């Protein structure tokens, strides 16, 4: 549409011949410079554009240095056909040559300084092309005129140190040491110093520097590149308005910044050569963004150079995708078990493991990174390196594999994955709980991480019969004598089991799945050991799964294998937390009801006057006996109360005592609103727990939904 | 500091305390089988776990014992009031952090494996458009004199310097990149 | 400062008592299975076991301080637990956070990767000059022979002392100085170049391309050399 | 007449010797002068044949080579399509 | 530069010739004079290359 107008006025422009009109070319030249500030002068209409220029006389230099200055404005990526257009305008007359007509020298160097403008929009050159390039712009470099503004070309392509030939050297000192050139020591001094960035020391280069030296004067006049600010500030509007998140302002200021940067720090401060066979072979180093990944995708070239595309960005550089190096070498070959990645990756673990490294907090990252977005890689790590084998040879390093790899993986073959794991966990709980080694967090941490892939797997049919059987072999290991204790309890593993016992709590309350309940009911081997644990939280996660498994086990009869277990969960953590009444009932917690009459006997306690009911309660229990107590605090606070009741435990003995020593104020006021027996204080304590700010919310849950006495919360 | 060193001891003994105490549970508990039967040591799994809730079950009613006859009526100047105070308020002041860190822990993991799945379904359509783009053929893999093969390489490359100088320098405005 | 003294002591004589207990079980258990010895002696248990779980053993006394080691190595231990655990999950939080940023900014690029792949394959196929240059080395050469070749032949040849064109001698005598040159002659000079063929030494000598130093034997002649765009030195 | 000259013949000193920067380059100025004035009453192509009377030259090829030595390169090929 | 020397001549492309010509004969003469100079330098001031300059 609009192009076809520019294409017509550059048209116009061209056959305006053997007519000298007055002041329609001036007319045209009008209409050229609003048009191409609008829309951006597509290369083609470019090339032609400084073919117009170069050859034709009909307007004069000035007016064709004022429209390559404020005209040629692509809007697209420099094709390599313009380039070549303007490298063949660019020289003088010669023997050869003598009857082509030259091109004014003012023209010249604004074409390469135009060059030197738009250079982040240069294309990818096919590895081979490079190579001829940055011969051409070194040769180009050699005429005085075009030589302050060829000075940044053959800086900014001077990438690769494989570009520092010395023949290179050779020109440039020559010409700095030449006498009519007025110019040349602070370019081939900057290309010198960018030259030695690329090649380390190489003594040639900074024998050379010192040879042409310049008086650090007309040094810094050079490093300092002025890029028209109004001719980029113009480019990138077009840029952005013409092609959306492909030259975005942001990104195109960044890059300018970046070149001129480079060429600013120059003074501050790649393996072999293999015979690039094709022409048009773009390597993948040079891609500089993702267009041009895209566009010589056919062509790429991924080199052998992995342990430089793996070990270690809005700019548009070399190093812009050198995140997605790797994922753009698992796409050009298909994930075969030989790709650079994966060995790499590989590599690395096994010199991870055995010390041969010296950061592995550097390297374990670049790993985690590439594997846990790869099954096939993921699922051959966990062959490998997840084993007892290497978990005596580093076990700290096995712990951010399997915190990096586990929590994202399915397997291809669900048969025979769980025996290893069974195999994989076992192996990690005798070696963790080892004599001498009493525990670190080792096999909870690992455990933890396989309960966060049994999630991954119970997500996704087709596994949850799989996921929810390691769960169980799983709850089977993590609570354990050794690691799952009363008094020594290293509460790691009872942290590690609350996670385990919410992956059934989310699958119970979710509808519309195929498992049966007998992978949701824990079994009264190992339900029963958290019941009489000690720790408050434990006790909240295993009453938020007996009340999160109800709607689960209405739709079985009554005389069902896990609904009469499951409602003897509740029949007694019911009187083991609200109505104490363990003695009269029968097996409490599968131990009979005598046993716990004959502990009462030769345990000594000061008073007598409710010594069975003393502590059978939510306010008497080990677990939330302090608790309780913290819950009457803060209450007196927000009600503040003015008798402070002077002690903390609560139990029908301290209760009576304070009731009789403040009996004048308890009726009248003083003290929590509807507290007169020790029930309403057990009621009120709870209606204050079941609060959703504190993690024991579900005790006060649970109680209310099954005792059927304080329903009415 | 000698009160600090005090404690250390206090919680070192304490600790062999403990051990000791269960260790005797178990082997009385033990040693009353091996009497009634006379060498009955197999007991199955499922009894092996009675008998640690059991001790479980004891180890509960002893220590809710001390509460009562230590925090009841509160001394609030004895040395072991006043280290149960100072013990029993710090255990579960993480109660809250801990549980908040397992919702912040698995809801991480729901991110991770979206952006799996959005992985998986991103690179098979990406292997799948990679194989359907035209592969360009390897060239003739020969091994002839590697020696040779080295002289030539560079002997082609001085043809393309001197090609590239005598096309720059004289005329020839047809360049081009294919030397 | 003597009370908690006192307490250590006590603490130290239950310890002792409780050890003492526990030798006199063990002993009586490795007695009981002395008489036993007959083989490996493993049996199950004839439900006596019910009437274990009806009655407890060990009984503690009355200044027994076991209700408050119990208390003590638990309260403190799983303070001390809770507060490594909440480290090493927040230590875990961390780098999940950075690796879910890293990987989905990876997932973006690649889904515009993506984007622009399936718009590169809408507009290939149909006729995108997909026909490139692999030759082999000695192909290679070949190529580049004939390309200067047809150089010399088209351009350099036909514009060089061009009074009577008579190209084919001038044009075999401009190629055999090529190839001296390009194959380091180590013996061409300026006398080698006819007067015909001396712009060829003017253009090699323009181009900063030889070097025309004498060949230190006869001050009169100068041995002419191409650099040598194949020696890469230290730099 | 100093850091120009100074400049110029920087190829020429850096090979054989630095300086004797002492009364020199005043001396050196005064008999630019003179040469200058000589140059152009020999001037009031032939040119090179006056040129090769006083430099050692003796022909075009070696002009030509001093013109490759002292201009820069686009001003090399202006002299070289103009004595050849 | 050079055109320094050039523009230090007269204090037209064939004249721009002849000007550049007599620049280049100029630095080579005083480049002469300064060899002379050398070589008198290791015999043993610059004058004794401006009087047998007298040609």
């Amino acid at each position: 549409a609009m192009s076809l107008i520019l294409d017509d006025i550059i048209l116009s422009l061209t056959n305006a011949n053997e007519r000298t009109p007055p002041q329609a070319l001036k007319t045209t030249l009008s209409l050229l410079y609003e048009k191409s500030k609008q829309y951006g002068l597509s290369s083609p209409q470019l090339q032609a554009l400084v073919r117009l220029l170069c050859e034709t006389s009909i307007i004069d230099t000035v007016t064709k240095v004022y429209i390559v200055e404020n005209c040629f404005l692509p809007d697209g990526y420099l094709t390599k056909e313009l380039l070549l257009e303007i490298i063949n305008h660019l020289g003088t007359p010669t023997v050869f040559s003598r009857y082509r007509i030259q091109t004014p020298p003012v023209l010249q160097s604004a074409l390469c300084k135009w060059l030197v403008h738009v250079y982040f929009l240069f294309p990818v050159h096919s590895e081979r092309e490079h190579n001829i390039s940055s011969s051409i712009w070194l040769h180009l470099w050699q005429f005085s005129f075009l030589q302050k503004w060829i000075t940044p070309l053959v800086i900014w392509q001077a990438t690769t140190p494989v570009d520092v030939k010395p023949w290179k050297l050779s020109i440039i000192k020559r010409c700095a040491m030449h006498p009519g050139y007025r110019d040349a020591p602070g370019s081939a001094t900057l290309i010198l110093q960018r030259f030695q960035c690329l090649v380390g020391a190489s003594s040639q280069i900074t024998e050379s520097i010192i040879t042409i030296n310049c008086n650090r004067k007309t040094l810094k006049s050079h490093r300092n590149l002025k890029l028209d600010a109004h001719f980029l500030s113009i480019l990138k509007r077009i840029l952005s308005r013409a092609h959306p998140a492909n030259f975005p302002a942001d990104t195109v200021q960044n890059t300018i910044d970046m070149y001129l940067s480079e060429i600013h720090q120059l003074g501050a401060d790649q393996s072999l050569p293999e015979y690039v066979p094709s022409d048009s072979t773009v390597s993948l180093w040079d891609v500089t963004s993702l267009e041009q990944l895209a566009q010589n995708w056919p062509q790429l070239h991924i080199p052998n150079d992995v342990d430089y595309m793996m070990k270690p960005r809005k700019v548009m550089s070399r190093d812009s995708l050198k995140h997605l190096y790797s994922s753009i070498i698992l796409i050009k070959n298909s994930r075969d078990e030989s790709s650079s990645p994966y060995e790499w990756c590989i590599w690395q673990l096994k010199r991870c493991f055995a010390h041969q490294i010296e950061t592995p907090q550097e390297v374990i990252p670049i790993i985690i990174s590439v594997s846990s977005m790869d099954n096939k890689l993921s699922s051959r790590i966990i062959q490998t390196f997840c084993n007892l084998k290497y978990l005596k040879l580093d076990e700290l390093t096995l712990k951010k594999v399997c915190g990096g790899i586990l929590p994202l993986w399915k397997p291809e073959l669900i048969s025979g994955t769980r025996e290893f794991f069974v195999k994989f966990m076992a192996s990690i709980f005798m070696w963790s709980t080892r004599d001498g080694h009493d525990n670190n967090c080792t096999f909870s941490e690992t455990c933890f991480y396989v309960l966060q892939m049994i999630t991954n797997w119970v997500l996704d049919d087709k596994l949850i019969a799989l996921g929810l059987t390691l769960l169980h072999d799983m709850q089977s290991l993590l609570t354990l004598d050794k690691i799952f204790n009363n008094a020594t309890s290293n509460r790691f593993s009872t942290m590690a089991f609350i996670s385990s016992l919410d992956i059934l709590t989310q699958l119970s309350k979710q509808t519309k799945s195929d498992y049966a309940i007998q992978y949701l009911i824990v079994g009264p081997d190992i339900m029963n050991k958290v019941f009489s644990s000690d720790d408050p939280l434990l006790l909240s996660a295993a009453c938020r799964y007996l009340v999160a498994t109800k709607n689960k086990l209405m739709q079985y009869p009554s005389t069902n294998k896990f609904v009469r277990m499951q409602n003897q969960y509740i029949m007694d953590l019911t009187n083991y937390l609200y109505r104490n009444k363990v003695l009269s009932s029968k097996s409490l917690f599968g131990v009979s009801p005598d046993f716990f009459k004959q502990i009462l006997e030769n345990l000594y306690i000061p008073t007598a006057d409710f010594k069975n009911a003393k502590f059978f309660t939510i306010t008497g229990i080990p677990a939330l006996s302090y608790i309780c107590i913290i819950i009457l605090r803060r209450l007196e606070t927000a009600e503040n109360t003015k008798i402070k009741f002077t002690s903390g435990i609560i139990n029908e003995e301290t209760f009576n005592n304070f009731f009789r020593v403040h009996h004048d104020e308890i009726g009248q006021h003083g003290w929590i609103k509807g507290v007169n027996n020790i029930h309403d204080l057990r009621v009120k304590i709870l209606m204050h727990l079941s609060n959703t700010a504190n993690p024991y919310r579900d005790i006060a849950a649970f109680l209310f939904t099954y005792l059927k006495s304080l329903s009415k919360y | 500091n000698s009160s600090e060193k005090q404690w250390e001891r206090i919680q070192q003994l304490e600790k062999e305390h403990v051990e000791v105490y269960r260790e005797l549970l178990i082997t009385l508990d033990r040693l009353y089988l091996i009497r009634k039967h006379n060498h009955a040591v197999i007991l199955s799994h499922t009894q092996q776990r009675l008998l640690e809730i059991r001790h479980q079950l004891q180890i509960n009613l002893e220590k809710t014992a001390l509460l009562i006859r230590l925090l009841e009526k509160p001394d609030n100047t004895n040395v072991l009031f006043t280290k149960l105070q100072n013990l029993l308020e710090e255990s579960n002041s993480l109660d809250y952090e801990l549980l908040q860190s397992l919702g912040a822990q698995s809801s991480l993991h729901k991110q991770l494996i979206e952006s799996r799945a959005e992985r998986d379904e991103l690179m098979s359509k990406l292997i799948e458009l990679s194989s359907k783009f035209p592969k360009p053929t390897i060239p003739p893999d020969d091994s002839d004199t590697a020696g040779k093969q080295v002289e030539v390489e560079k002997e082609n490359e001085t043809i393309q310097e001197l090609m590239i100088a005598l096309q720059i320098h004289s005329g020839y405005t047809n360049i081009s990149y294919t030397i | 400062k003597d009370v908690l003294d006192v307490y250590i002591k006590n603490l130290e004589n239950q310890i002792g008592n409780k050890r003492y207990f526990l030798k006199q079980a063990q002993g009586a258990i490795d007695e009981i299975t002395k008489r036993s010895l007959d083989t490996e002696g493993k049996p199950v248990n004839s439900e006596v076991f019910t009437e274990l779980l009806r009655k407890p053993m060990f009984f503690s006394e009355r200044a027994d301080p076991i209700g408050f080691s119990l208390t003590s190595n638990f309260l403190s231990l799983r303070a001390q637990s809770s507060s490594e655990w909440l480290s090493l999950m927040n230590d875990q939080s961390v780098d999940q956070k950075a690796m879910l940023l890293l990987q989905n900014n990876i997932n973006s690029d690649l889904k515009e990767l993506l984007r622009k792949l399936q718009h590169q394959m809408t507009i290939m196929d149909s006729k995108k000059q997909d026909h490139a240059h692999i030759r082999t080395r000695k192909a290679r050469n070949k190529e580049l022979w004939d390309s200067l070749a047809d150089f010399l032949k088209g351009y350099l040849v036909p514009n060089l002392d061009d009074n009577d064109e008579s190209i084919d001698s001038l044009t075999n005598e401009v190629m055999l100085l090529m190839k001296r040159l390009i194959e380091h002659d180590l013996n061409l000079t300026l006398n080698d170049f006819s007067s015909k063929t001396i712009p060829i030494y003017r253009l090699l000598l323009r181009a900063n391309i030889i070097t025309v130093i004498e060949g230190s034997t006869n001050p009169g002649t100068k041995y002419i050399k191409l650099i040598d765009f194949n020696e890469t030195s230290l730099t | 007449q100093i850091m120009d000259l100074k400049h110029l013949t920087r190829q020429f000193l850096n090979e054989n010797r630095i300086i004797l920067p002492k009364q020199t380059w005043s001396t050196i100025q005064e008999e630019s002068l003179n040469i200058m004035d000589f140059l152009k009453q020999k001037i009031g192509q032939e040119l090179v044949d006056s040129f090769i009377d006083m430099g050692i030259i003796n022909n075009v090829d070696d002009m030509f080579e001093l013109a490759h030595e002292l201009l820069p390169l686009e001003l090399q090929s202006r002299i070289e399509s103009y004595l050849f | 530069s050079l055109d320094a020397e050039e523009n230090k001549l007269e204090d037209s492309s064939q004249e721009y010739n002849k000007k550049l010509l007599l620049a280049c004969g100029f630095q080579a003469i005083l480049r002469k004079i300064l060899l002379d100079a050398r070589t008198r330098a290791t015999a043993e001031h610059i004058e004794a290359a401006t009087q047998a300059f007298l040609d």
